[PDB]
């Protein structure tokens, strides 16, 4: 579902993986092998896909980590109706629980489209958060 | 005739020696082999067997000086240990507790022979290794290529396979857990000293050296711990449970106040390093040892402290002016066992 | 008349070497004394300048690898890894025994500091205490053979064939002990975690003197890694120090941490060990953490028949992981003294203009 | 598929089981085990009884099934060693013996004025003017010198008196059974060697005191010649007639190197120990490994040789104690 | 306590004003040859040393060179004598390596005056001339090599076909020095020999022809243990009656050293060589200098390992000397030693 085990040994660069309770993207991956140490353990480094912290963790080479489901959607946002976010959901209403990414980001999006310019706007589904974040 | 310089330069005229030199003599065995007479001989044989007969003198006299009766205790020491006629401390490396040396010198723990132990990282993970897994016999000219491909590690003449370590982990791992939790709830402050009591405790082995150790209340010292596997064992371990601290200036207060409130000290140190040093560097605070006996091979013509010759020491205060150190150039494995059968052996029965 | 089968072992029949076989050439006088010839000609003279050849050659190969531009790209993990040192091509560690710094090799490796040619400083506690005397009071030469009685006598230390006075110490306590003060009540007053490494760069920062290596250590931000800081003259005095003003801690569990970091999250590293003991293996298991080094040069005097860590050949540490196994390490059976004046005036020397 | 164990004390002290426990212990006492185990192999193959070439060998030794090289340096005579290879030599355990010039004078002398004990730091300048010179940590007067000249002196008259007179040819190894035959002390090494028709060879007799009193008595009886080529064939045909080779070298230098060439004849020796302190890092035949010897025939591919890195005034006398010593009824 | 403070802080006396103090050189100066070898002598340990044998070695050139102003009957040698006669002594393999081009230069240029080396260092000189020799390893398992034919010297190897290009170009020399010895009277001596193998080599990369033309007496007093024993051995079962007498060298080196003005001695190494220059040296009181290069140790009480002091006790060497030992190998600083002497003196050795 939205969260399968898999053994980290297998893991590679540019995957996901849950690191202290972060769906992260790992940037860095290496192995010592086995030794005076005791056991082959790999050394992981992720980067977050919604914050932007760096976190970092050891496996043992044998055990399991988490591996999140992410979900890639781009909504339909044509139009701007009373000056908030006039998302336009297929499932036929209108909400506005989805906030502006924090920061004056988010208002690089409503911004442009008086300049004319198209925004392929994605909305990012997680685990077990949902935040629009990924801007194409 | 011959040239009358070349004669005068060839045969001189001697000065007669005093009687009180001795002569050169061995031991022949047309009159059998008799062991005892045949290690006293080697006082008056050569070379190096007169500074092992000379050392054989000096332990002697230090065993001698520790049984006279005492005539307080300073108790103000972090020791739980009475004081006696003589304190001895003992410094070993790391490689002689990966070979059968480590019967030796846990024979001497286990009787309360010795009173300070000194060594290094290596001298306390092997010595607890080895009461999970065997240690084998190899040869100096295997390849490296080869043997690590196998998973085999090497030291000397010694084969150590790596399962070996991989159960010490194992052993390791829960002990640290329990470490750091007393650092935040008792407020106990960790130092080396009391991490090696806390492991020979754990081990519950009688073939250990340090289980004798703590259960006899001997302090082992060693200023740099984190310099082996079991360093590398913490360095893994924080990840999960960050906030271990070992402090090493109340050690070295420990040691330095064993030398300060002794009426006599002796010193045997098996190698080099920074076990000599440290020893040494105690010794100091009371204006230098009284008894001394080195057994390392090191040479002392590229200036190193290691093969610094025993006259250093005067020097610079750590051997007492008016004392008689002596060194054995050879390998410990082949002179340590001969000496404590001459010495503490004997003298078996007067330690209980 | 002689015997058949005697006459079949001293006249043995051979077999052709391979072309690619190098023959034997010493230096030749009659064209003159030309120092870079007489020095490029060791590498087929024989026993032991075959080995500082191969040295040089290791060394020259270290340093071609460090001049490669990265690509400045790389995320260049600053935060987990808590250096301010930008990253290169290739980590370069060096260590060296006590006793090679109260000799003129100081000097020597001074020039390497000053100049940002290495990366990570290995040495034990003499070896800073020395470096920070000898800008206070001077060292003289001596003899190997002087009577310990007479030099106590007249309060003389020896050291091999050198000599230090008692004078040369007690200037040493003086400038010591109001740093320590500051550090006790820095400890406290602003909670500070004192860690050998940090305590040696602090040290740099007060003696102010550009002949000092340690002050370039610390100014070109270059770590410092000593575990056992307590042996020695220092030592001494922080144990006289803790009587008045007593909560002085250091911590050896962080520099473990920062020197094993420093090679986990290198591109490369090679390694250059003067002497042995703590500092060799201290570096050895810093390198077993990325599954060995690249490139390795050591120079001591220590033989192996005794089982000893200090005479292991560099092929034992390929056993336990500590060099890799396509790897080329050398080793030379020389004094130090003798042999690395000639190694930088070979490499690291030449190359002046490229490090700048 | 053996493991690392020491020698537990609470046993006991019994010596036998403390000498046997060091080929289990480390570095150095696993190789004096092996070096126990090579010549314990080495007297049991002497021993096996045969089922005739005394005219090509030149020697009215007779044969056995092993012949065993004895090789020691000099500064070993002036040990208590001497008393130990003389135990050797007096009941024929060995059957050639090798050494250099300052090994033989120095037990000719020791049956004239004893050696004393000393230090190794004496000063070589009061040292001087005492006439005491220095051995390592053991003096020896000067005055010994003086009772070596008139000793020896007319034997070498009669010497060049029977060079010309009966027309007798000399070599450094019928030299020293002349100079053994005359002491007459069953305390020498050398009596024993010569009464029991044992060769003694030694290719550079002129670098010692025998040298300088050559010299000097050649001004007055010149003619003495002495030759080293016939002494030659006799220590390679002692080799290349034998079933059965072994070598125990005490030291380097020429001894070894004059041993091993002699082996070399026959494609090798079947056993070999080395008690040594060199180094072989600077390319010298002293301290070269047992290994380095089978690259040019010196030692067999097949045998198994050991070196111990140790001081043979310590090791020697333990090695004695369980090899030779536990076979004396076998060798009367 | 204050005891303990007593013993870590002590008064000191002040040293007398002639003493040097210990310093490096300094590269920000740029790479200075001639500079940074000087620089040695105040470095350290073994620095130290290297710089005192430079010294000690200069003192020789310079006493070499000062005029004279003799009896060559008692002597028995053609040689002019100079004010001050150098021994060199080697072992033999310092021959196999590339040192063996820096001793044929002092001897091509009449800078020393006797050679004393072993049987091996005699036979390799010549053998080079024939076949050239490679470099290997310290590794090099043995029963590997022997299938191949391949002999082994530390890292340097030797086809054994370069000794059998030796063996036939010696056989018909042997034959002759047996003819004369029957016809001519000729008595022969180990540096007789050693002389003409060396003219008749007649090879200008040779050392023993150098010697031989240069007439510099070379001294081996084991000849026999060698290549040149076994090829001996072989020839005297079809050509027997060879015989070397080794009591006129004996003679001869001492009759070199008792009329001489002054001496010196350089030795590279231990062994035979050592002592037997020591004994000729003995016979005049002692040495006025000496140079010692080997690695030997002094704990096992052997000869090669004894310190210099220890020659002073038996009289090989003058009380009122300065000797010096250098504690390395000699393949790595005997050609820095001749770069600072020897070589600045060329044009005073025409
Ligand atoms: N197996 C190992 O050697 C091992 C294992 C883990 C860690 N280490 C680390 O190695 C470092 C160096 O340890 P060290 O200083 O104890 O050893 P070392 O080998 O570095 O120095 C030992 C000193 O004693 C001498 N010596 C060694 N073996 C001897 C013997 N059998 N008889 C006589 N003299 C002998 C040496 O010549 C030298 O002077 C330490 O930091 C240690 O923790 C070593
Ligand atoms: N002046 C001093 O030597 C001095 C001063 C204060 C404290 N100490 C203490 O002495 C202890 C031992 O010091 P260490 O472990 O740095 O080394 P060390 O003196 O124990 O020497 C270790 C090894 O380094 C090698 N070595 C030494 N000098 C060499 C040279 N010139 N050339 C080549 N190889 C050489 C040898 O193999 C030697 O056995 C340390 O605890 C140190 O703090 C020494
Ligand atoms: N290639 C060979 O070595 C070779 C070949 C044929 C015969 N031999 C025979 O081998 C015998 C033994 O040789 P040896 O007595 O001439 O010497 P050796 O090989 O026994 O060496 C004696 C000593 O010389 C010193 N030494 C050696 N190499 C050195 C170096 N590179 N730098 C500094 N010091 C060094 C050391 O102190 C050494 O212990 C001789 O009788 C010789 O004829 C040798
Ligand atoms: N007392 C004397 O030594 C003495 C006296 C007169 C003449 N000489 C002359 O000196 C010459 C050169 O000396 P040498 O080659 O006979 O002996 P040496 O002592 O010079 O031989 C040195 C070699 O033997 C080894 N060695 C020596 N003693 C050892 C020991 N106790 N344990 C282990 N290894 C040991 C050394 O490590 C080295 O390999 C000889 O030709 C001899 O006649 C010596």
């Amino acid at each position: 579902s939205a969260t399968f085990p898999m053994q980290c040994s297998a893991l590679r660069k540019n995957g996901f993986v849950v690191l202290k309770g972060r769906p992260c993207k790992i940037v860095e991956m290496s192995t010592s092998k086995t030794g005076k140490h005791g056991h082959a353990k790999v050394h992981l480094v992720g980067i977050d896909i919604f914050t932007g912290k760096k976190y970092e963790d050891i496996c043992p080479s044998t055990h399991n980590m988490d591996v999140p489901n992410i979900k890639r959607n781009d909504f339909q946002l044509i139009g701007i109706q009373d000056g908030y976010l006039s998302l336009l959901q297929d499932s036929g209403e209108v909400r506005e629980d989805l906030r502006l990414p924090e920061g004056d980001l988010g208002k690089e999006i409503e911004q442009k489209y008086d300049c004319g310019e198209e925004i392929l706007i994605t909305v990012l589904s997680a685990m077990t958060e949902e935040a629009a974040v990924a801007i194409k | 005739e011959a040239p009358a310089g070349a004669l005068a330069a060839v045969l001189k005229h001697s000065s007669t020696l005093p009687p009180e030199s001795t002569q050169v003599r061995g031991y022949d065995f047309n009159r059998g082999v008799n062991y005892r007479a045949l290690l006293e001989a080697f006082g008056t044989t050569g070379f190096q067997a007169t500074n092992f007969g000379r050392a054989v003198q000096q332990v002697n006299a230090m065993i001698e000086k520790k049984l006279e009766p005492l005539s307080q205790h300073a108790d103000l020491t972090q020791s739980r240990r009475p004081l006696t006629s003589c304190t001895i401390f003992l410094g070993y490396t790391s490689n002689l507790i990966s070979s059968g040396i480590r019967e030796t010198i846990r024979y001497l723990v286990q009787h309360n022979m010795v009173d300070v132990l000194v060594t290094t990282a290596g001298g306390v993970e092997e010595d607890l290794i080895k009461c999970l897994a065997p240690t084998y016999l190899g040869e100096f000219s295997l390849r490296g290529k080869e043997l690590r491909e196998n998973g085999i590690n090497r030291i000397g003449n010694l084969l150590v396979p790596n399962e070996n370590y991989c159960k010490f982990e194992d052993w390791l791992m829960p002990i640290l857990d329990q470490m750091v939790m007393e650092q935040n709830t008792e407020g106990v402050k960790w130092t080396p000293s009391k991490m090696i009591a806390r492991l020979g405790k754990e081990i519950n082995n009688p073939e250990s050296v340090y289980y004798w150790a703590q259960k006899n209340h001997i302090p082992v010292f060693s200023p740099a711990l984190t310099d082996g596997s079991l360093g590398d064992m913490i360095f893994f371990h924080s990840y999960k449970n960050p906030g271990l601290v070992l402090d090493i200036v109340e050690d070295l207060r420990l040691i330095n106040t064993q030398a300060i409130f002794a009426k006599c000290t002796g010193m045997i140190i098996l190698g080099g390093g920074v076990v000599k040093h440290h020893i040494a560097n105690a010794n100091l605070m009371r204006n230098g040892a009284d008894y001394a006996v080195y057994i390392n091979t090191a040479q002392e013509f590229d200036g190193s402290d290691s093969g610094a010759r025993p006259d250093e020491a005067v020097s610079w205060g750590a051997i007492r002016v008016d004392a008689q150190p002596v060194k054995v150039y050879a390998d410990a494995s082949l002179v340590f066992p001969l000496l404590v059968a001459e010495t503490f052996a004997q003298k078996m029965d007067a330690f209980m």
